[PDB]
């Protein structure tokens, strides 16, 4: 379930432990997953209804998704939510790759020059 | 041939189709102890339908998506392509309304990057057989 | 006078500075074409205007002192780029 | 060699992958090409 | 008018071993000499020269005098032994010419429609290729002021023609000839980016320097011009500079290709024709 990932299988399989003792565990592997969602879920997409990202916060109006408004930043916009701008930070990469395009070649033509 | 049967339902998009195998010729695996394979491989077999899928569609909706590939639900659908851009399997953008998922095609960095990088083990190679030809070739 | 370029412009820029017509904007910016000092091409369909070149004329102080910054800013560049083409290319030579 | 470890224990190839496809995928196919006609 | 002048080695250790005739005796000044030309097309190109004795006095700072019946003579004996060379012009060692030089021109320009002076270094250290060639043009000004004759560069090159290569490669007895595909183009690669640098650098600081220090002009007019057009070219991508990218390392593509091709053939013709003279020659012998 962690390759699916999981998330919501988890947490289905999560109420239903033997365990035993699992259970100082299991709060650990609570927020280790929590933050994955607010790492997975962008980059990237284009944006998520409140209620929807609600559905898995869980809880009804948690203050953990305020943090996450702090945390993330990222954007909060009413009923909805965006990961402008853009997507995010936009990559060229323009001239920065031929620094290391022609860098590259230096060190290739050395090896030119090893033959010789 | 067990084997065998085996990457043949591997490289396959199927689900059910990879777990048939395992039951059926997983007594075979039991000795050879290749067990550690048969449970990170099913990650494998999710990213290549995935891939599959990518490319082959330009836009795939997400609910219709999880049919073919004995997903279930919908809600592993998003997970599926969430990990899947975290690992950098697809490039598509995703809008999550109803939802519905579109893919775009992007290249012409392509030949700069990848070429070059194998230019680099390629010429290296080619003079390491120049230094091991003359190598044998000075003993006379 | 912008730093640029970053030096395509807009029709709205030539008619609040000229305080002329968008019709006449044309022969304007052409009769310039004509004359020499800037050969850029105009962009009719979205009226936008794209310089190209530039015509210099005299200084400032001030423009001295940009200049030799900006001017300078080259050689130490260059320099820095160009010991390091050096740098991996000395021990083959020898 | 024999020695050490092993006694302890165009072409058609490249085609026969397509080949492998088409062995678990869409039989050949005549039949199903020749009953999909029918069915609407 | 002239583009390029080509000077024989020759030539110039002819006023080198002058510079060492004047050396001994000392003391002050330059050699100064009249170059003797060979003009087969717009091409200028030099071959022998005579030196002439020549002195200037300091008070009289601007005093500068030749002798007319020497040259007269000296140049009669060149046109004897030689009828194809002629003076194109005269010479000195410099290092750096002098105010003064404008006249000296003038007077030779009786002997020669445009006299070319060919400036010198006796001593090599920098920044590279040596010499210097000036030609006598006016171009007047948009200012209106009198006409200011200011002399102009011309690209030298040195060179010969058969049996003046021999014993100037001859001489040398130092560094690897060329050698063409391996260390010629090289070496002068790294001297392209240090003759690039050093020449930058030197005028660089010169340019700030002119504001501060050498005003006026000085700066106008020549100086701000070439400033706008050096501020021409930033000059990277946005956009098609990107594009050039992946068809510059596809232009590697078959070359790296044809490499790795013959690399092969290389190890092909030398492993199987030695390891074959290898054993079964050496299983003859025992």
């Amino acid at each position: 379930y962690l390759m699916e990932g999981s998330y919501n299988k988890v947490f289905l399989a999560k109420g239903n432990i033997p365990a035993e003792s699992y259970t100082f565990f299991i709060d650990i592997l609570l927020d280790t997953i929590r933050d994955e969602i607010a790492g997975c879920i962008e980059k990237a997409y284009e944006k998520i209804l409140f209620t929807e990202a609600t559905r898995i916060l869980f809880f009804n109006t948690p203050k953990k998704m305020t943090d996450y408004a702090k945390k993330r930043g990222w954007v909060l916009g009413p009923n909805n939510y965006y990961s402008f701008a853009s997507q995010q930070q936009k990559p060229e990469d323009t001239t920065i790759p031929s620094t290391e395009l022609a860098k590259q070649v230096i060190e290739y033509a050395r090896q030119l020059e090893m033959i010789v | 041939m067990p084997y065998f049967l085996l990457t043949q339902a591997v490289r396959t998009g199927n689900l059910a189709k990879f777990n048939q195998v395992l039951d059926q010729f997983g007594e075979k695996f039991q000795a050879d102890g290749t067990y550690t394979l048969i449970i990170r491989l099913r990650h494998n077999v999710i990213k290549t339908g995935v891939r599959m899928i990518s490319l082959s569609y330009s836009r795939i909706s997400l609910a219709d998506i999880a049919q073919k590939l004995q997903l279930d639900s919908p809600e592993d659908a998003e997970f599926i392509v969430a990990k899947a851009i975290r690992d950098g399997v697809i490039e598509a953008s995703i809008n999550h309304e109803k939802g519905y998922v579109q893919s775009k095609e992007m290249i012409d960095i392509y030949s700069t990057r990848e070429p070059q990088l194998a230019f680099h083990q390629r010429i290296s190679f080619c003079l390491d057989i120049h230094n091991m030809s003359v190598k044998a070739m000075r003993f006379p | 006078t912008r730093p640029a370029n970053h030096r395509q412009l807009t029709f709205e820029e030539i008619a609040k500075s000229a305080k002329i017509t968008v019709n006449e904007v044309e022969l304007l910016v052409m009769k310039a074409l004509s004359v020499g000092l800037v050969k850029g091409s105009i962009d009719e369909v979205d009226k936008r205007v794209h310089m190209t070149w530039v015509q210099p004329r005299v200084l400032d102080l001030q423009q001295i002192k940009g200049m030799k910054d900006r001017l300078e800013f080259w050689c130490t560049d260059v320099k820095s780029m160009e010991m390091l083409v050096e740098h991996q290319a000395h021990d083959i030579l020898t | 060699m024999s020695e050490k470890k092993q006694p302890v224990d165009e072409d058609n190839w490249d085609d026969d992958n397509v080949e492998d496809d088409f062995s678990n995928q869409l039989r050949a196919e005549l039949e199903k090409h020749g009953y999909k006609m029918e069915t609407s | 008018a002239v583009q390029k002048v080509v000077v024989h080695p020759l030539v110039l250790l002819s006023v080198v071993d002058h510079f060492n005739r004047i050396g001994k005796v000392g003391n002050q000044k330059r050699v100064v000499g009249v170059l003797l030309g060979s003009w087969q097309k717009k091409v200028l190109d030099v071959s022998n020269s005579f030196a002439v004795p020549f002195d200037e006095d300091d008070k009289d700072d601007s005093v500068w005098f030749l002798d007319h019946d020497y040259l007269e003579n000296m140049y009669g004996m060149f046109k004897k032994v030689n009828a194809r060379e002629r003076i194109v012009g005269w010479y000195h060692t410099g290092p750096k010419l002098h105010k003064n030089d404008i006249a000296i021109n003038e007077l030779m320009k009786r002997y020669c429609p445009n006299s070319v002076l060919v400036i010198i270094d006796v001593k090599p250290k920098d920044l590279g290729l040596p010499t210097e060639a000036y030609i006598s043009v006016e171009e007047v000004h948009d200012d209106g002021t009198p006409t200011s004759k200011t002399f102009e560069h011309v690209t030298s090159e040195i060179g010969a023609e058969e049996a003046e290569e021999v014993g100037v490669e001859h001489l040398l007895r130092d560094i690897k000839d060329t050698t063409v595909g391996t260390l010629s183009q090289r070496i002068t690669n790294q001297v392209h980016g240090l003759k690039g640098l050093n020449s930058k650098l030197l005028d660089i600081r010169s340019y700030l320097e002119k504001v501060a220090t050498g005003k006026l002009p000085i700066n106008h007019q020549i100086i701000y011009q070439l400033q706008d057009v050096f501020n021409l070219l930033p000059d990277v991508s946005l956009q098609e500079f990107v594009k050039a990218f992946y068809l510059k390392t596809n232009d590697q593509m078959v070359v790296v290709y044809l490499a790795s091709l013959i690399r092969s053939v290389v190890a092909l013709h030398n492993l199987i024709n030695n390891k074959i003279a290898n054993r079964d020659a050496e299983k003859k012998e025992g």
